[PDB]
């Protein structure tokens, strides 16, 4: 799983 | 101390570093996933300049880029099965993952199955996609090259998927990413560096497709399969779902939609400076960003980024370890959009690097598996693998690397997705890439299952394996700077030339017919030779302490790969320049693929164009010859 | 030795050295004519190789090439008046001489005078060019540009002639010769050499006209006005009889026929080898061909090659010279076709030239007069001008050179027909021409009347005066190859960024409308500066006995005029360059041309362009003061 | 005046 706060981690709309 | 000393000392801190600890640490949540420019990417940034810092590194320092990426957004990426009437019969899937610099768009048209979608598989197809979709598996060359020949034979959109044969993953809806930008750097400043000063001029790269292209799930090419007709030749070995062409009442739809960002970039450095030439160096690199948790693709060459940083720094600070020569350590951000950090510096620091960085070692992927050991690089860099294989022993056998006599005759050039392709290619720096791979591609890059738990459990020997490749890079660096000869061998070029002059020689009768002539192609193959054997006899005969005349000597050699760059054309609109490993009608293979249409007769070969190649071929090869044999007037 | 011992031994050879002899014996009638190519050309070919070998020099060689020119053949080349119906009314001359690589057409139409036909002369004209026949005088530009010129406007033909005034000539018959070729090089192997490992491919210059020229007496000329109306402006000072436009029921009609000629030519070499560095070379070069015999055009500087290899010689093998680089002396041919022999050269060698021939010193037309001691040059070479102007004198005065403080702001830049342009602006060596010089042109210039009787009898002082020559080019060898610093000034750019930077000021106001900015670039400038002071501060402190930290700094010397030479364009198709010094839309003189007409707001001015231009310009010279500052860690 | 050989000296028609 990646975490929950994945989104800090993508650039591309989450 | 000698290289025997300088062996062991490496083999001992080898002995004592902890890879899996480190590819486990770059797996944790702060890092992951780390899209480039993402928060997530500047804190991987942060940690590894912040250790670099720990090692007491001669000099620790950053670069920052603006580049533009087109990225997904916040709309509708789908694709659809729908009547000839444009009707919904069916969404099939909402992917998750993208292709970066895709055109943002929405298509409509038949499904064409192209296998890979290499040349030759559109060549073979029965079916013609003039005008419609093709859906091609990932792998064997880039997703931009696939985009391309697709977008060349006229059709509309790309479909990606990973079939279950060639990729044996249980999860069926895994997405993926990637980027079409048929080259490296940011496309919106092609041959110039993404800097504040340049202030972002109106320029766009001729990589950049024109048409939509799009990742989906096995399960979705499965969904769509059962919509086609036509088995798929047993020779392309997919999965026995596949199928070739939708049935004649439905087509389907691929919307895809992303924006233009301008992202911040940092690339992270370090420097050993050297004790005697510290003005030339060694580069060793590895990408820091990726789509996901990146382990394999990332998070593997980071760590050993780190640990070779920290070990040469102990060597030096500690065991008396005096390079003669520099070694920067960078860690580059965007490599997952096409090695955008690597070619931002490259472009951004020409001036700075001609001449003096010297190589260019890559350590993106190097642990995939454990049965091969393979590599890509200069010829320059041949004899130097060849002497590092038969010394350094296979992590699972014992035994030493160095089992194939004729293995140099085997090696693949660098492609367009490998780091080290622009260093060779783009600013003429001898470069190596190498791994421990399977015959299998690995099957998680690019998606959201590369962690650190799927790399262990698919390879126990994790550990032994990365200390492995850390053992292979550390003795590259160590030949490259510790002695008073390079380790670049020359005399590698002669059985590149004795190839490409063998090769063109099959079409002596095409050459006859214009009223041309090979004699001056074959004379500077000789004068290339000839001047080989008498800069090896000018190092046989050097007082190797006198540092003046080893400094000569070695100047000649750190020349040869840069020579081999075209001088002819627009380093901003032909970026790789490089006749043998570049990409565009100045290289070798070019010149051959033209003249090979002659005897295909179909008013596809330009003659004007192959009379224009030959003759700079030719010089090219005679003026780096006449180069390397000495001074002007002792040209024959 | 010092300075001071090799200064008194030049003087010494200088003093009992026969300059006029050997101009005396150039003139005699095996040489003469010596059209390029020509049995004559080839002549004094041998003789100056025989020389060469006479003198002992280290190394005697030769280069052929074979070229394409375009040369007058046996048909009519006429120019006639006919009324508006296209009969005769009369002929005006057959020319003895013509204009290489002009358009072999027939034409007819009204005939315009265009002053000397620079841009601004077509600007100010009342009468438009528009589909008629141009008169100009010769002077001030190239037949090249004036012809370019005309046909940028769509003129039809051009003519050319002397006006007594500018060129008191007693014989009005005199005919005259010259080329239009917008370049330099053979015009048919743009961007690479002509040899024979080509194959001579298709390929053809863009300097090439596509409109017809020649040149005629000025008695001709004279016959035409007298069929012209209109005063022509008294500032353009012309004769009486000058006339700006044809009679209205008059035309006249230009005829030109040539051939395109295969021509082998020959450069001759020799070399004295340095004692330290024998790799690394200055250049020392003159036309040796001319159309007629030539006395100025080529004769006095060939004497000069030939003396100063002589000297040279009698130096190192006699008196204990040793310099520690090389002097290479270059005869070259196809000069009077745009410094032919010499572009072909540098294409031919690139690869050996780099970073290796540090200077060019060119010797054509250095005795013309004796009022003015004028010079061009890279700016590097400014400060050893200076001081080589303190301390010789004048032939005629007993006075030193350096009268004027302020002279290095009045230099003129290097242009197209000066064969050290290309050495300058293509291959970015620094390079230097200069003469004795009235401040009329030599009259009897590409014309039969360029005697040594005419020469001697116009300067009675000629031995003395080339022994004055002789002097200059001997310092500059001497201080170029003697010394361990190279006297290259690398802080003479510091004001010519300076110039630009404050022209560029004066359109703060465009560039504000744009959203663009002047930071960078203003920042750029300073990064020189400081790199430039640095640099200095390097030399003041390095062990000057201590070789490799000398040559470390010398190296970064003999970069900086290669880091000017644009890394984006493509040599062949742009081959001058410099980014200061060249020819094309990547210079700086070209970057403000472009923003100038955005006042004029006609629709003239390329944004798009300008954006690019100015990213690169700033890049460029960024990336210059970041080499020249020390390694890649080091720059801020 | 140039030689009455003059042509030798010349690549262009005399
Ligand atoms: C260099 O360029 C970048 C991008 O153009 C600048 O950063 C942007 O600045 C604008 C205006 O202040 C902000 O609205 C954006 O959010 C910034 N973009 C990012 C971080 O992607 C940056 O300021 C420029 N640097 C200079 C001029 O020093
Ligand atoms: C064959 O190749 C030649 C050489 O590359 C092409 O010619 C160039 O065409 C462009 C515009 O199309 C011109 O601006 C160049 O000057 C041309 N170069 C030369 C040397 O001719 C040509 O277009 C190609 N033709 C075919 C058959 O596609
Ligand atoms: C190099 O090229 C030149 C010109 O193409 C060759 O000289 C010509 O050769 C032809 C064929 O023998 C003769 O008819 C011409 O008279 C020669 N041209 C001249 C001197 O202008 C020359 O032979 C070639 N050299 C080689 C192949 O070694
Ligand atoms: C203004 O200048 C631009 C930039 O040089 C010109 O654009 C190029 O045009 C060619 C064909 O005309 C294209 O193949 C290039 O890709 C263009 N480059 C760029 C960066 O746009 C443009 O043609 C010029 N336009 C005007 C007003 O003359
Ligand atoms: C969790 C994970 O790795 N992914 C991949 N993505 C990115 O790398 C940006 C997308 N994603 C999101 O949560 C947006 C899931
Ligand atoms: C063909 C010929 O005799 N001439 C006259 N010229 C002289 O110098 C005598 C000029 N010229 C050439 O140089 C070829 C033409
Ligand atoms: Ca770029
Ligand atoms: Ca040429």
């Amino acid at each position: 799983a990646c975490p929950p706060d994945a989104h800090l981690g993508c650039i591309s709309w989450c | 101390l000698y290289w025997d000393d300088l062996k062991r000392k490496l083999s001992e801190k080898l002995d004592s570093t902890d890879f899996t600890g480190t590819i486990k640490l770059l797996n944790e949540n702060s890092y992951v996933p780390r899209e480039a420019g993402s928060q997530k990417d500047e804190n991987l940034a942060l940690y590894v300049e912040n250790q670099f810092r720990e090692f007491k590194l001669s000099k620790v320092w950053r670069d920052q880029h603006f580049v533009k990426i087109q990225v997904k957004d916040s709309a509708q990426n789908s694709v659809i099965i729908v009547d000839k009437n444009g009707r919904l019969v069916y969404l099939v899937e909402n992917p998750g993952g993208y292709v970066a610099y895709s055109k943002a768009a929405t298509v409509t048209g038949k499904l064409v199955h192209a296998n890979f979608g290499t040349k030759k598989d559109f060549e073979d197809l029965y079916t013609p996609v003039n005008g419609s979709i093709v859906i091609v598996r990932a792998g064997k060359i880039t997703f931009a090259e696939k985009v391309a020949n697709a977008e060349s034979l006229n059709a509309i959109g790309v479909l990606i998927y990973m079939d279950q044969t060639k990729f044996p993953i249980v999860n069926a809806e895994l997405s993926f990413f990637g980027h079409a930008h048929l080259g490296t750097g940011d496309p919106y400043t092609p041959g110039f560096p993404s800097f504040n000063h340049t202030q972002f001029p109106p320029s766009r790269s001729s990589g950049l497709p024109n048409i939509p292209v799009q990742t989906i799930s096995r399960a979705a090419a499965e969904k769509l399969f059962g919509n086609m007709e036509g088995d798929c030749p047993s020779d392309w070995k997919t999965d026995s779902t596949c199928r070739m062409v939708t049935s004649e009442s439905k087509n389907v739809k691929l919307t895809v939609s992303n924006v233009l960002k301008e992202i911040k970039i940092l690339n992270i450095f370090g420097v050993i400076k050297g004790f005697v030439e510290p003005d030339h160096y060694v580069v060793v690199g590895a990408q820091r960003d990726a789509w996901g948790p990146g382990a394999a693709k990332s998070g593997v060459g980071t760590a050993l980024l780190l640990k070779l940083a920290q070990m040469f720094s102990d060597m030096v600070l500690k065991d008396g370890f005096q390079p003669s020569r520099s070694i920067i350590f960078a860690s580059w951000s965007a490599g997952d959009f096409g090695s955008v950090g690597a070619t931002e510096w490259l472009e951004g620091y020409l001036s700075s690097l001609h001449l003096k960085a010297f190589t260019y070692i890559n350590l993106d992927k190097a642990v995939l598996g454990t049965s091969n050991f393979k590599v890509s690089a200069s010829p320059l860099l041949y004899t130097l693998i060849e002497k590092t294989m038969q010394n350094v022993k296979h992590p699972v056998t014992g035994q030493f690397l160095y089992q194939d006599s004729n293995w140099a005759s085997k090696v693949e050039k660098l492609t367009l997705d490998n780091a080290a392709f622009p260093f060779l290619a783009y600013s003429g720096i001898p470069a190596v890439s190498f791994c421990f791979c399977e015959d299998t591609d690995y099957p998680y890059l690019g998606t959201t299952m590369d962690t650190y738990k799927e790399l262990i459990e698919r390879i126990p020997e994790l550990n032994k394996v990365a200390r492995a490749a850390a053992e292979v890079a550390g003795q590259f660096v160590i030949k490259l700077t510790h002695d008073v000869e390079l380790n670049l061998d020359y005399e590698r070029y002669n059985s590149q030339l004795l190839s490409f002059v063998r090769d063109l020689n099959q079409y002596r009768a095409d050459i006859k017919e214009m009223g041309l002539s090979l004699q001056w192609l074959y004379s500077a193959r000789g004068d290339f030779f000839r001047a080989t054997s008498r800069l090896t006899t000018d190092f046989g005969n050097a007082e190797k302490t006198d540092r003046f005349v080893m400094k000569k000597l070695n100047d000649r050699v750190m020349r040869v790969e840069y020579h081999f760059l075209s001088p002819y054309v627009s380093p901003k609109e032909s970026p790789f320049r490089h006749v043998f490993w570049g990409s565009g009608s100045h290289t070798l293979p070019a010149l051959l693929e033209n003249l090979k249409l002659r005897k295909q007769n179909n008013g596809a070969f330009n003659e004007t164009l192959f009379r224009n190649q030959l003759a700079l071929a030719t010089w090219t090869i005679q003026g780096a010859a006449n180069a390397l044999s000495g001074d002007v007037w002792d040209i024959d």
